[PDB]
C-alpha cells in the first residue's frame, strides 16, 4: 500500500515537472490504441513500399535502408534517430511484428483485417516511440547507447521497456546528462565504455572529488567506476542528502 | 584546548570528533574539505596534524 | 570522364537541395515551437488578468 | 472596472489570434510534416545517389588507370560521405577528384 | 500579492522557453558546427579547385 | 604570503570583470583532463584523415593545409586563426606531440 502511494505520489511529482497531463502520458504508454486505417498509416505504407528498393537484408541493411524513409514519415529528424528506435522495436516486437514481417503485411493491399490491424499496432507503437523521444529530448547519442547495450540503463534490465519507470529515469538520465553541460558528451562516452569515474563526474557537476568517491564506495563498496546509471543516479541521491 | 595532540585528517581515520566537530565548525566546513584546506597547506600533502 | 562529372553534378545539385530543405524544416520547427509556448503565455495572462 | 474588463477581452483576443495563427502552422500545406518527408526521401535518394556515383567515378579511375600504363593511380580517396554531417560535399570531393 | 506571485511564475515560464529555444539552437542538425564545418571544408577544396 | 593574497585578489577581480567562472577558468586552463574518445575527437580523426590529401611538409605546407579541415573540426572561424594556433601548440607540444 505505502509503495503504490509513494509511487503515485513521485510519478505525479515527475509528471507535473515536465509538464504534462494523465492523457499525454496515457497517449506515449497505453496499450489500448486503435486498429482502424489512419491516413498517416496509409502515407506510411505507401512510403515505404515504394520508396524502398528490393527486399534487403535484416536490421543490418534493410533497417539502414528504410530509416530515412521512415523519419520521412513519421516527423522525426534523424535517419540514426529513426534507426536505433527501429531497433528499439524490434527487440519489443508488439503483436509479434519485428520491423520485417511489417514489410511483407504492407506492399501487398491485399491482406487480412489482422494484418492490417498488426500494421496499425506496429505503426501507432512507431508513433509512441517517435513521442517518447522527442518529448523527452534525446539526440540518439543517449538513446542508442541504451538501446544497443541496456546494461549500461541498469544491471538488471537487458531489454529496454516501454513502461513508465523506464520513461521517468529515461528522464532523469537525460536531466543529469544535461546538467553535466559542457562535459555532456564526455560522460556519454565514458559511460559507452567502463572509464568513467570520479574527478570527471565531479567535475562535471561541479562537486568534489572526495565526496563524489565516498557516496560511489557507498552505493558499491568496490566499484571504482560507474559501470551503469542506476548507481550514478543512487550516488547523485546520496549526494543530494549529504548536501 | 590547544594540545598537542595528532589527529590524522583523512576523513575516515580520525575517531577523536571532538576536536573535528569543533574545527569543523570553528572553519564552517565539512570533512572532506577540510582534508583539502590541509592538503593545500602543505602542497597537496598531509604529513601530520 | 564525361559520365562521371555528369553524376558527380547531379550529386551536388542534390545535396544543395538537401542542404535547403533541412534548414526549412528547423526554421518550421522553430515557428511552430514558438507559437506553442506563444499560447500558453497567453492562457496564463489571461489568468493573471 | 469596465475599462479592466474590456482589457480581459482583448487579451482573449490575443490567445484566440494565438489559436488561429497556430492552426494555420498546422493546415498550412508547406508545413513542417512536408520538410520532414522531403528530407528523410531525399536522404534516402542522396545515400543511393552516393553509391552510384562513386561507382561511375571508379570506372573512370579503372579506366584511366588502364590507358595509363600504372596500376597505382588512385585519385578517388576513400571516404567523402561523412554520416556524422549526413554526407553533405559529397559531391565536392568527387569533383575535386 | 498573488498577482505579483502569477507575474513571477510568468517570468519564469518565459525563462524556460527561452531555454527551450536555446536548446532548440544547440539540437538541431542545421546548427552553426554544421556550418563551420561546410565552410572549412568548402574552403580547402575550394583553394585546391 | 602577501604576493599571493594580491594575485589570489587580482585574478578574481579579473575573473568577475571577464564574467567568468572559477569552472570556465579551470575548463581553459587545466592540465588534468579526460583521456577518453569523444566523439568530436573521432570526427577531428577521421576528417583530418580523409579530407587532407598526400602527407606533406610540416609546419610550412602540412599547416597550411590542415588548417582549414581543423577550422570545420573545431568551430573556429578563420583558418588564419587555426593556422596560427597550430604554431601554438607546436611550440608548446603537449605530451611530446
Amino acid at each position: 500500500l505505502t509503495q503504490l502511494i509513494s509511487f503515485l505520489f513521485q510519478c505525479t511529482q515527475w509528471l507535473t515537472t515536465q509538464k504534462w497531463s494523465v492523457s499525454d502520458v496515457f497517449l506515449m504508454t497505453t496499450d489500448n490504441y486503435s486498429t482502424v486505417l489512419t491516413p498517416d498509416i496509409e502515407n506510411l505504407i505507401t512510403t515505404l513500399s515504394n520508396g524502398l528498393s528490393t527486399l534487403s537484408l535484416g536490421d543490418d541493411e534493410l533497417i539502414r535502408a528504410a530509416a530515412p524513409l521512415i523519419a520521412a514519415s513519421i516527423q522525426m529528424d534523424s535517419a540514426k534517430t529513426a534507426e536505433t528506435i527501429l531497433l528499439w522495436i524490434n527487440q519489443i516486437k508488439p503483436q509479434g511484428l519485428t520491423f520485417d514481417d511489417f514489410m511483407i503485411i504492407a506492399a501487398n493491399r491485399d491482406r487480412s483485417e489482422n494484418e492490417t490491424s498488426n500494421m496499425v499496432a506496429f505503426c501507432q507503437v512507431l508513433g509512441q516511440l517517435s513521442l517518447i523521444v522527442r518529448n523527452i529530448g534525446l539526440s540518439e547519442n543517449e538513446l542508442t547507447l541504451l538501446v544497443t547495450k541496456p546494461e549500461k540503463f541498469q544491471s538488471e534490465t537487458t531489454a529496454l521497456q516501454h513502461d513508465l519507470p523506464t520513461l521517468q529515469a529515461l528522464t532523469r538520465f537525460h536531466a543529469v546528462i544535461m546538467r553535466c553541460g559542457s562535459y555532456a558528451t564526455e560522460i556519454l562516452t565514458a559511460l559507452e565504455l567502463g572509464a568513467l569515474t570520479a574527478e570527471q563526474l565531479a567535475v562535471a557537476l561541479k562537486f568534489d572529488a572526495q565526496v563524489v568517491t565516498q557516496a560511489l564506495q557507498q552505493t558499491d563498496l568496490g566499484v571504482n567506476t560507474f559501470t551503469n546509471w542506476r548507481t550514478i543516479d543512487v550516488t547523485l541521491q546520496w549526494l543530494d542528502v549529504a548536501a | 584546548s590547544a594540545d598537542n595532540t595528532k589527529l590524522d585528517l583523512t576523513p575516515g581515520e580520525s575517531k577523536n570528533h571532538f576536536y573535528l566537530g569543533i574545527m569543523k565548525r570553528a572553519f564552517r566546513v565539512n570533512d572532506t574539505e577540510l582534508y583539502t584546506l590541509w592538503k593545500l597547506a602543505n602542497g597537496g600533502t598531509n604529513p601530520e596534524f | 570522364l564525361e559520365n562521371a562529372k555528369w553524376g558527380v553534378s547531379q550529386l551536388i545539385q542534390f545535396g544543395n537541395t538537401l542542404l535547403s530543405i533541412t534548414e526549412r524544416q528547423d526554421a518550421e520547427a522553430l515557428a511552430e515551437i514558438l507559437q506553442t509556448q506563444g499560447s500558453e503565455l497567453a492562457l496564463q495572462s489571461i489568468k493573471m488578468q | 472596472r469596465e475599462a479592466a474588463v474590456l482589457q480581459k477581452n482583448y487579451l482573449e483576443t490575443q490567445q484566440a489570434q494565438t489559436q488561429a495563427q497556430l492552426a494555420f502552422l498546422q493546415s498550412k500545406f508547406s508545413n513542417a510534416a512536408l520538410y520532414n518527408w522531403l528530407r528523410g526521401r531525399l536522404s534516402a535518394i542522396y545515400y543511393q545517389f552516393y553509391d552510384l556515383a562513386v561507382s561511375l567515378c571508379l570506372m573512370a579511375e579503372q579506366t584511366y588507370q588502364y590507358e595509363l600504363n600504372n596500376a597505382a593511380a588512385h585519385f578517388i580517396k576513400p571516404g567523402a560521405w561523412h554520416g556524422t554531417y549526413a554526407g553533405l560535399l559529397a559531391g565536392e570531393t568527387l569533383m575535386l577528384n
